[PDB]
DNA sequence: GGTTTTTGTCTGGCTTCACACTTGATTTGCATCACTGTGTAAGACAGGCCA
DNA sequence: CACAGTGATGCAAATCAAGTGTGAAGCCAGACAAAAACC
């Protein structure tokens, strides 16, 4: 019953959110990073500062599109170095 | 508290321990375990930590990071690991990961007991004739108390078996999950218990040389649950049917013996108790508890798994070279060759038992040839009721053999050369071989097989062979013959022709008659009083077999390999217990229950 | 009938994952390869009884 | 003959890894009454 009693009362009380106790009373009563990956970690601040509320999908989509359009050789160098370091790591 | 060690935590919680033990003993009868389990699960759920609470529930149900001993058993059995090997892997993985991912050997034995015959209780109403009512019986001696003294007949064989009813019980309990879910899938209620009918393909083959190195031969008597229907009102709705009837996987072993399938005395001695048990079950209901509810089963046994040699042996008939070429009818080789198609299924087990008695009693005092014609081949007493069928393979093979002979004879034009010599026909055969190699890339072989038949029975092959035939009038005939063959082939090649090819199933008799007519008119040269059992069955009995059995295809050469595998790797090297271990192992290996685990990645 | 239980009802504000999107270099999944030994049964072949 | 079953192979498809803001899903509390079995 209680669910029907409240539903009815949704217009009885115009907009009030009723209490649990009282309502009961009333019802009762009724790896190393990719080159691109290290790049994105470094470039997240530039993209973020220029657009602060960009979602993850949006920021990543941008980062990806502009870096895909690109120059990026030092990223691949750093990636290869970190790769062989991790390889050594046993 | 958690950075503390065991004695520390015991001390610093001793007070709450005493209070909790008091509350538990005073409210739940001392079931501290259930109280702590529910307390911790409820606390976890209270903290919104549903992941760890669910994983704890799964560890108590045994589903995550600890394999259920049944899954260990499925793996071990299904990978042929010995106990020594299995234990090595178990101890090693546990030592290196600290966690007991696989269960110990004693747990696997205990999980075995459930899956082996003799575990669940059951009843037969009325009690089975001459069968013990004990339900805790498992593996029993296959000799069934055969005398072994030096005076008696010499026993050269070791065998082990199940009691046929107990095995049926274990196989049903094994498939319980499929039965309930199939009941659901037909929009029926889980708790229904009305009489289920189980159809059971019964099967028997010799397994050749089993020896590990003298030949050591083995016979395997086995069964397959083919279909389980439930009765709702007055409709019989199927709740289960096996998808792969012929698989090694669902062929439940009943007895394994170390004997020759042609060693008649031993065979009857070992198999006769099993048949006695099956006879008993033919007139009784089985009461068996599934899912808390008692369910009732009744069985239909159909010995369709017997190749021709074993059929003839168990039904009292003569050896394969006989003139009585068919185990379904009384035709002779000459009759069946002259009379192409009009033949009907005649024989039955009872008719054979009476024909034996007639042979035996010679009531009309006839000579041996007259008596042999009277009983149409039944010179020995039958002792198994079979349902002799045909293999789709043999239909294709018999047809292809006939077409091959027709091709070579049409190249040689044998009607014009009635007194042609052996070497002229040989050159005809060579001509056809050469041209089939050039046009169809067919390596001539000297032993007929399924792949050759499959590639040769094509219309294009007929065009290729016509390229060597002068008369085009005979091109007409050969092409029509091959067209009729291609119309009849689906009927016997499908697994359910009443849906996959109903046009052809209907037209089958019309086509068979036309095919025989065209043979009897245009192709008279290939009549010489000889025909094969396979060809006779294909042209005379196929529609009758589909009427009886529903399919050709649905009703063991890995049997040998699998037997030898188990024996070598999973069995005690002692005559006393090797067969026990092999039978037990094969039985486990056919359980749908363990198979489900092995398929878990789907 | 009284005396005992199960299982709901009404909120929100909480906590804990899954998804969202990209890039490309790893990692898995899966079917396939080439290949002979072995079982099986299709089909040569040895054989002895009686005319 | 077919075919079983070996270790290798090769290509397609997950997968990983980072950022974090969502949305979904389940749970809490307290007075209390339905739908239910126990004397
Ligand atoms: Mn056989
Ligand atoms: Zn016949």
């Amino acid at each position: 019953f209680v669910q029907t009693c409240r539903e009815e009362h949704k217009k009885k009380h115009p907009d009030a959110s009723v209490n649990f106790s009282e309502f009961s009373k009333k019802c009762s009563e009724r790896r190393p990073p990719s080159a691109f990956f290290l790049f994105c970690s470094e470039y997240r601040p530039k993209i973020k500062g220029e657009h602060p509320g960009l979602s993850i999908g949006d920021v990543a989509k941008k980062l990806g599109e502009m870096w895909n359009n690109t120059d990026k050789q030092p990223y691949e160098k750093k990636a290869a170095k970190l790769k062989e370091k991790y390889e050594k790591d046993i | 508290l958690l950075s503390l060690t065991r004695r520390a935590q015991k001390h610093r919680l001793r007070e709450l321990k005493i209070q909790v033990k008091e509350f538990a003993d005073k409210e739940e009868g001392g079931d501290v375990k259930a109280v702590c389990l529910t307390l911790f699960l409820l606390a976890l759920r209270a903290r919104n930590e549903h992941r760890q609470a669910d994983e704890l529930e799964a560890i108590m149900q045994g589903r995550g990071s600890g394999l259920q001993p049944a899954v260990c058993l499925a793996i071990r059995v299904n990978t042929f690991l010995s106990c020594s090997q299995y234990h090595k892997m178990y101890r090693t993985v546990k030592a290196i990961t600290g966690r007991q991912i696989f269960q110990p050997l004693h747990a696997l034995r205990n999980a075995e007991k459930v899956l082996l015959p003799g575990y669940h209780p059951f009843e037969w109403q009325p009690p089975l004739k001459n069968v013990s009512s004990r339900t805790d019986v498992g593996i029993i001696d296959g000799l069934s108390g055969l005398a072994s003294s030096v005076d008696e007949y010499p026993v050269d064989t070791i065998a082990k078996r199940f009691r046929y009813d107990s095995a049926l019980v274990s196989a049903l309990m094994d498939m319980e999950e499929d039965i309930l879910e199939g009941m659901r899938s037909q929009d029926l209620d889980d708790y229904l218990n009305g009489p289920f009918t189980v159809v059971v393909k019964e099967s028997c083959d010799g397994m050749g040389d089993v020896s590990e190195k003298v030949p050591e031969k083995a016979v395997r008597f086995s069964f397959t649950v083919m279909r389980i229907t439930i009765e709702h009102g007055s409709q019989n709705v199927k709740v289960f049917e096996e998808p792969k009837p012929n698989s090694e996987l669902c062929c439940k072993p009943l007895c394994l013996m170390l004997a020759d399938e042609s060693d008649h005395e031993t065979l009857t001695a070992i198999l006769s108790p099993l048949i006695a048990e099956r006879e008993a079950m033919k007139s009784s209901e089985l009461t068996l508890e599934m899912g808390g509810i008692p369910r009732t089963f009744k069985f239909i046994f159909r010995g369709t798994g017997y190749d021709e040699k074993l059929v003839r042996e168990v039904e009292g008939l003569e050896a394969s070279g006989s003139v009585y070429i068919c185990t379904l009818c009384d035709t002779t080789r000459l009759e069946a060759s002259q009379n192409l198609v009009f033949h009907s299924i005649t024989r039955s087990h009872a008719e054979n038992l009476q024909r034996y008695e007639v042979w035996r009693s010679n009531p009309y005092h006839e000579s041996v040839e007259e008596l042999r014609d009277r009983v149409k081949g039944v010179s020995a007493k039958p002792f198994i009721e079979t349902v002799p069928s045909i293999d789709a393979l043999h239909c294709d093979i018999g047809n292809a053999a006939e077409f091959y002979k027709i091709f070579q004879l049409e190249i040689g034009e044998v009607y014009k050369h009635p007194n042609a010599s052996k070497e002229e026909r040989k050159r005809w055969q060579a001509t056809l071989d050469k041209h089939l190699r050039k046009r169809m890339n067919l390596k001539p072989i000297m032993r007929m097989n399924g792949n050759f038949a499959r590639k040769l029975m094509t219309q294009e092959t007929v065009d290729a062979v016509c390229e060597l035939i002068p008369s085009e009038e005979r091109h007409e005939a050969l092409r029509e013959l091959m067209d009729l063959y291609l119309k009849m082939k689906p009927v016997w090649r499908s697994s359910c022709p009443a849906k996959e090819c109903p046009e052809s199933l209907c037209q089958y008799s019309f086509n068979s008659q036309r095919f025989a007519e065209l043979l009897s008119t245009k192709f008279k040269y290939r009549y010489e009083g000889k025909i094969t059992n396979y060809f006779h069955k294909t042209l005379a009995h196929v529609p009758e077999i589909i009427e009886r059995d529903g399919s050709i295809g649905a009703w063991n050469q890995s049997g040998n390999k699998l037997f030898r595998r188990f024996r070598k790797m999973n069995a005690r090297q002692s005559k006393c217990y090797e067969m026990e271990d092999v039978l037990k192992h094969h039985w486990l290996y056919t359980s749908k229950y363990l198979q489900k685990f092995m398929n878990a990645h789907n």
